[PDB]
């Protein structure tokens, strides 16, 4: 039914940095010259990364 | 007892179900109120770039 293939060797991953990612507009609404605030699912300026 | 219930929707994004056609005109530049797209208002029309 199904084959086996798998090796005994194994390494630990690694981590890296990470800049300013996860900026997206809120909604499908537009908006000229003014600074708003949100509150949902975005992704910090500095970060790591694997 | 068939039971069926619809759930609606509201958010501030753009409808994509719509009551049955219902379209008449457009209008260039009158102090006319509008009913566009489920989002209704009053105020004159004029053309500008974005």
């Amino acid at each position: 039914q199904c084959v086996n293939l798998t090796t005994r060797t194994q390494l630990p991953p690694a981590y890296t940095n990470s800049f300013t990612r996860g900026v997206y507009y809120p909604d499908k609404v537009f908006r000229s010259s003014v600074l708003h605030s949100t509150q949902d699912l975005f992704l910090p300026f500095f970060s790591n990364v694997t | 007892y068939r039971v069926v219930v619809l759930s609606f929707e509201l958010l501030h994004a753009p409808a994509t179900v719509c009551g049955p056609k219902k379209s008449t005109n457009l209008v260039k530049n009158k102090c006319v109120n509008f009913n566009f797209n489920g989002l209704t208002g009053t105020g004159v029309l004029t053309e500008s770039n974005k």
